């Protein structure tokens, strides 16, 4: 089957640059033109550039034009996007997209599942997990996983034991250049007496684990 | 460049309702415009092409239509898997510019509120900072207000909201609201205070807390 | 890059159907719009068919299911068939067909570019083929990625016939069908079917001449 597959979500700081792959198989991978798109978390779709791979032509947006490179190789029907100077606000999800028609490079019939890339000088850091006790029918039970980078983080409630009503807000990133992630769950105030509520939070990131009880 | 201006940016309908969605061009596109589906966290999914002509397996209830600068995408009867955000794409001149997208989400009957308010823990104070949370729970539409008062002053510029996606069982949305402030300002005051306005409460619902009790 | 020999509305602009109705119309060649009243086709389909009054050209046309009696059609106004064409033989099997009113083009009909005087030495490399060939007859248009070979090892399959200069080979194909190869960034007509073994092609470039003669 035709399919677009990109490499993994990479970190990076400002002025250095990215490279993003899209590995792409089923088709005649020369024939198509291959456009890039990121997806900026507060500024919509915004086309990249366009390769097509049989002749190495290339179209820039002029936006980014002086600092995108996209490349191919045809060997392994790859293609490449090299993002340099990168700044802040390219922290987008960057996809590769294939042409609908062998004759033109728009529209985009099949796009990839997009690689999430992190522009941020802030470096690795654990998360600081914080109970969000509840007080004194549901109550709310919470779990304050702050200032962590990068992204994500994995919250679950009594290693999965607990997933009715639980609500994991995503990630904000705070004026320290770190993300703040909020878990809550409401569970009977009866229970609050009986049973005992762990939030365990995953960061492969930082390879930090965080097993924290939350009571009264 | 072709500026594509979606709207509206969020749209609630219910399954079987139809729905339409216009997207307008800045310039004269003639027809060269398409239209894509994404749902969280996925890739954008091919609908329409040329203005008018489905993608290859697109369910036929989806219908494009519209030329110059005015163009639309129909939706003839709402399945669940149907609500997302649409994208209007130009491609009569480079560079290729989308539209702000479009969201479709399940249409609720109103629901309140509730409101949890949270006192920094100890173990964050030790830190130096303190994050005083306000939950809001199962409610709709998505439109809910939240302010902070520290005895009775309206904070601002010092709390951060997120919210959620659409609940896949009762279609609810659910808010945090953390206010940050240092150790130092947060024992200046005694009262901290959530105020929540939404369109399904009579009066607006405080949820405070007294610092150290 | 989805849709595999599936075609798209404007992806083939310079496509047309040429069809028949003298009891129940039907499709029996393909064409290529070289301009606003010529097509260019192959001389083979008008064997045994000479009039003009019976011919039916649709351009802008994808799927041929969708032609209806409302859908509009051009007429042939002269069939300029290479004086060198003989029925008994397929060498030579360039047509001209001069249509009785200019089209308009559009985003489904533009015309294809032809090789230059030049072009007949050329090798390429991104060719592709288009029509509604047999299994029936296909109701999308098909398009079909086909290698080029040259003459010499051609020669080696095609024993029972010789393999002029003026003729292409490769290898859902039409019979008069496009042969379009991407070059320099611009898509030329670079054959024309007449065999449907490998596909052999009249070669468009040698007969620029003879094309432009009459054209003009
Ligand atoms: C092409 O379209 C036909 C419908 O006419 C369908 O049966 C076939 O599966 C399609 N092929 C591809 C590769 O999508
Ligand atoms: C082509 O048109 C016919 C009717 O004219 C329609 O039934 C068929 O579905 C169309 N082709 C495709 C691939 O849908
Ligand atoms: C087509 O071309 C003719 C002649 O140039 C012109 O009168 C007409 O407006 C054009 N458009 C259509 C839709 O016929």
């Amino acid at each position: 089957q035709v399919q677009l597959v990109q490499s993994g979500a990479e970190v990076k700081k400002p002025g250095s640059s990215v490279k993003v792959s899209c590995k792409a198989s089923g088709y005649a991978f020369s024939s198509y033109w291959m456009n890039w798109v990121r997806q900026a978390p507060g500024q919509g779709l915004e086309w990249i550039g366009q390769i097509y791979p049989g002749d190495d032509d290339t179209n820039y947006n002029a936006k980014f034009q002086g600092r995108v490179t996209i490349t191919v190789d045809k060997s392994t029907t790859t293609a490449y996007m090299e993002l340099s100077s990168l700044r802040s606000e390219d922290t987008a999800v960057y996809f590769c997209a294939g042409s609908l028609m062998v004759t033109t490079g728009a529209p985009f019939d099949y796009w990839g599942q997009g690689t999430t890339v992190t522009v941020s000088s802030a470096s690795t850091k654990g998360p600081s997990v914080f109970p969000l006790a509840p007080s004194s029918g549901t109550a709310a039970l919470g779990c304050l996983v702050k200032d962590y980078f990068p992204e994500p983080v994995t919250v679950s409630w009594n290693s999965g034991a607990l997933t009715s009503g639980v609500h994991t807000f995503p990630a904000v990133l705070q004026s320290s250049g770190l993300y703040s992630l909020s878990s809550v769950v409401t569970v009977p105030s009866s229970s609050l007496g009986t049973q005992t509520y762990i939030c365990n939070v995953n960061h492969k990131p930082s390879n930090t684990k965080v097993d924290k009880r939350v009571e009264p | 460049d072709i500026q594509m201006t979606q709207s509206p940016s969020s749209l609630s309908a219910s399954v079987g309702d139809r729905v339409t969605i216009t997207c307008k061009a800045s310039q004269d596109v003639g027809i060269a415009v398409a239209w894509y589906q994404q749902k969280p966290g996925k890739a954008p999914k091919f609908l329409i092409y040329y203005a008018s002509h489905r993608g290859w397996g697109v369910p036929d209830r989806f219908s494009g239509s519209g030329s110059g600068t005015d163009f639309t995408l129909t939706i003839s009867s709402l399945q669940p898997e149907d609500f997302a955000t649409y994208f209007c794409q130009q491609y009569r001149s480079y560079p290729l510019t989308f539209g702000q997208g479009t969201k479709l989400e399940i249409k609720r009957t109103v629901a309140a509120p509730s409101v949890f308010i949270f006192p920094p823990s100890d173990e964050q104070l030790k830190s130096g900072t303190a994050s005083v949370v306000c939950l809001l729970n199962n409610f709709y539409p998505r439109e809910a207000k939240v302010q902070w008062k520290v005895d009775n002053a309206l904070q601002s510029g010092n709390s951060q909201e997120s919210v959620t996606e659409q609940d896949s069982k009762d279609s609810t949305y659910s808010l945090s609201s953390t206010l940050t402030l240092s150790k130092a300002d947060y024992e200046k005051h005694k009262v901290y205070a959530c105020e929540v306005t939404h369109q399904g409460l009579s009066s607006p619902v405080t949820k405070s807390f007294n610092r150290g009790e | 890059i989805v849709g595999g020999t599936n075609s798209s509305w404007g992806e083939w602009p310079w496509q047309v159907s040429l069809q028949v109705k003298l009891t129940a119309q039907r499709h029996l060649c393909g064409g290529s719009l070289i301009g606003h009243q010529w097509v260019l086709t192959a001389a083979h389909c008008f064997d045994g068919l000479p009039l003009q009054d019976v011919w039916r050209i649709y351009s802008g046309i994808l799927n041929l299911s969708d032609i209806t009696k409302d859908t509009p059609f051009s007429q042939i106004k002269e069939i300029i068939i290479h004086q060198n064409y003989k029925v008994s033989e397929g060498n030579h099997d360039i047509a001209l067909i001069k249509l009785q009113a200019p089209l308009n083009y559009t985003e489904f009909q533009k015309p294809i570019c032809l090789p230059s005087k030049g072009d007949t030495s050329t090798i390429y490399t991104n060719c592709w083929v288009t029509g509604w060939g047999f299994s029936e007859i296909q109701n999308i248009l098909q398009k079909v990625n086909i290698p080029l070979v040259t003459n010499e090892e051609c020669q080696k399959r095609y024993q029972d016939y010789k393999i002029t200069q003026r003729m292409v080979c490769a290898g859902k194909g039409d019979s008069g069908g496009p042969l379009v190869c991407k070059h320099n960034g611009m898509w030329r007509l670079v054959g024309i079917t007449s065999w449907g073994q490998p596909g052999v092609y009249t070669k468009v470039a040698e007969y620029m001449d003879w094309i432009l003669e009459k054209t003009q």
